């Protein structure tokens, strides 16, 4: 069911081999990204959206 | 009418396929296992819809998957469908279904259906009802009454977004697979099938000939297999080699190389042009892999060009500095610049016109990219004065990068003199030697740090600063 709801909204639009070795760079600024979100998140609590 | 014969084009005849091969099986075993399919009670997706770039042979994908499944085929041009008669397309429509439910177990294939797939209500003529009526009668035929759960449809289109989203509802078309350009093994096994009925030898690489055509179809591959016959006559070797497929590609993304009459200055000034650009991007990081650097003229520029490969991630995805293009603004006026600094200013040519305008280009969308620090980006503003002030930064970084260009240039005098003397007298040069060259005249280049030392020298003064905190709550308490 997992995956026929991710299939079934389009999440992915490449359609290709997904077969890529990302760098150090990109693995970091990508979880420094997330990690800046979730700090703000948590220190401006949203009522709705947690 | 519309069936076809002879179809034994299977899924070894073609190369490239990938995890999408296994959905291919998948629709080979809708038309051999459906027996569990409907006993488990799973109605078999009619609508499967391949899209990609042209020239990867999505037909051809078509005839294989027609091949291995072991039904009739049929293969429509949906150019037929619209007509300056109203009605009889869909009677073809009805006569193609009407055969395909009576040729049962079978697969059909309509092509292009952009041309008959448009949304309705985007021209007005005659035209536009008639492929409006072609759409319905198809749309009824598909999912409109019950009679059909054996005939399959399979489709090829370009343009996604051009489609009716009445055609996209799952029923009619709910599988959507997309045909990315191959890549390097891709490359690497349509060549080899493609050239397979050709005679080959033991000791060709097909790695530096997929290396070397990077970003291309498949029909371009074939097209690589096509100048891989013709071209060897003129000398007359024995057997096929790498060489030849490297001077064919090499031909292929550029032009054919013709000789014209030249004088000395003008190769001087080519040859001076070549050298600023390889030599400012030599120092820098998304630019440094220079591979070849010639200033024979070619098909639709006179000019020489500088050959680098970067890195084709992080340029399709985004994720490029703001360093990054601040760099190549210096490439691109370093023409300008080596021009400036041995002709005089006075003495200005017209052949770095090209790059001079790429520069200010990309400036231009640097400033405006949300990419600057004169507020924090902020490409957008209200009033006058600030979107004045928005078109002088694009200027101050001109100027930055032309005075970087300069200085950059003016550091390597010596090399660059012997760089335009070997491209003078070679009119040629591969990385080796012009490497070479850079590693025996070169100045010092010290290298900015990358993200990883900088993390760690952040987190090192985080660490000691907390740590100092830790002890000045600690034993100010204690």
């Amino acid at each position: 069911l997992l995956e026929a709801l991710k299939r079934q909204k389009g999440t992915f639009e490449t359609g290709q081999e997904d077969s890529t070795e990302v760098p150090e760079e990109l693995k970091l600024r990508l979880a420094y990204r997330e990690a800046a979100v979730a700090v703000l998140a948590c220190y401006l609590p949203d009522q709705y959206r947690p | 009418e519309y069936l076809e014969r002879g179809v034994d084009v299977k899924f070894t005849d073609v190369a490239g396929l990938g995890k999408i091969r296994l959905e291919l099986e998948e629709i080979v075993k809708f038309f051999t296992h459906g027996e569990m399919y409907r006993r488990r009670g799973v109605k078999i997706p009619g609508g499967i819809l391949l899209c990609g770039p042209p020239g990867v042979g999505k037909t051809l994908l078509a005839k294989a998957v027609a091949g291995e499944a072991g039904v009739n085929f049929f293969s429509i041009s949906a150019s037929q469908f619209v007509e300056i008669y109203v009605g009889v397309g869909a009677s073809r429509v009805r006569a193609l279904y009407q055969e395909a439910r009576e040729n049962a177990p079978s697969v059909v294939f309509i092509d292009e259906l952009d041309a008959v797939g448009r949304e309705r209500g985007l021209i007005k003529g005659s035209g536009g009802q008639e492929r409006d009526a072609t759409l319905n009668q198809l749309l009824v035929s598909l999912d409109g009454f019950e009679g059909r759960g054996e005939v399959i449809t399979i489709a090829s289109t370009n343009r996604p977004d051009i489609l009716d989203p009445a055609l996209v509802r799952p029923g009619r078309f709910d599988r959507k697979i997309f045909i990315p350009k191959p890549g390097l093994i891709g490359r690497m096994e349509i060549l080899q099938v493609h050239a397979r009925k050709k005679p080959m030898a033991e000791d060709l690489d097909y790695m530096a000939v997929a290396s070397m055509t990077d970003g291309m179809v498949g029909a371009e591959l074939a097209n690589i297999v096509e100048i891989a016959a013709i071209n060897m006559m003129r000398d007359g070797r024995t057997e096929l080699t790498t060489d030849d497929l490297l001077q064919a590609a090499q031909i292929e993304e550029r032009g054919m190389l013709d000789r014209k009459d030249r004088s000395l200055e003008t190769w001087r000034q080519v040859a001076i042009n070549e050298a600023a650009m390889a030599v400012v991007a030599v120092n820098f990081p998304d630019m440094k892999n220079i591979e070849f650097l010639t200033i024979n003229p070619r098909a639709g520029r006179e000019l020489g060009y500088v050959r680098v490969k970067m890195d084709h991630i992080k340029f399709k995805e985004g994720m490029l500095s703001r360093q990054s293009i601040l760099d190549h603004i210096t490439v691109q006026l370093a023409p300008r610049a080596a021009d400036e600094l041995w002709y005089g200013e006075d003495q200005l040519s017209t052949i770095w016109a090209e790059t001079s305008d790429n520069a200010r280009s990309a400036a231009r969308s640097l400033v405006l990219g949300g990419l600057s620090d004169k507020h924090h980006g902020l490409n957008n503003f209200w009033v006058a004065d600030r979107i004045n002030d928005i078109d002088v930064e694009a200027l101050r970084i001109l100027n930055m990068c032309y005075e970087r260009a300069k200085e950059i240039l003016g550091r390597n005098r010596t090399l660059m003199d012997e760089v335009v003397e070997k491209l003078v007298q070679k009119k040629s040069l591969t990385k080796q030697e012009f490497f070479t060259l850079v590693e025996l005249y070169g100045s010092s280049k010290p290298m900015p740090p990358s993200i990883l030392e900088l993390r760690k020298i952040k987190r090192l003064e985080l660490e000691e600063m907390v740590l100092k905190l830790d002890m000045t709550t600690a034993r100010n308490s204690s």
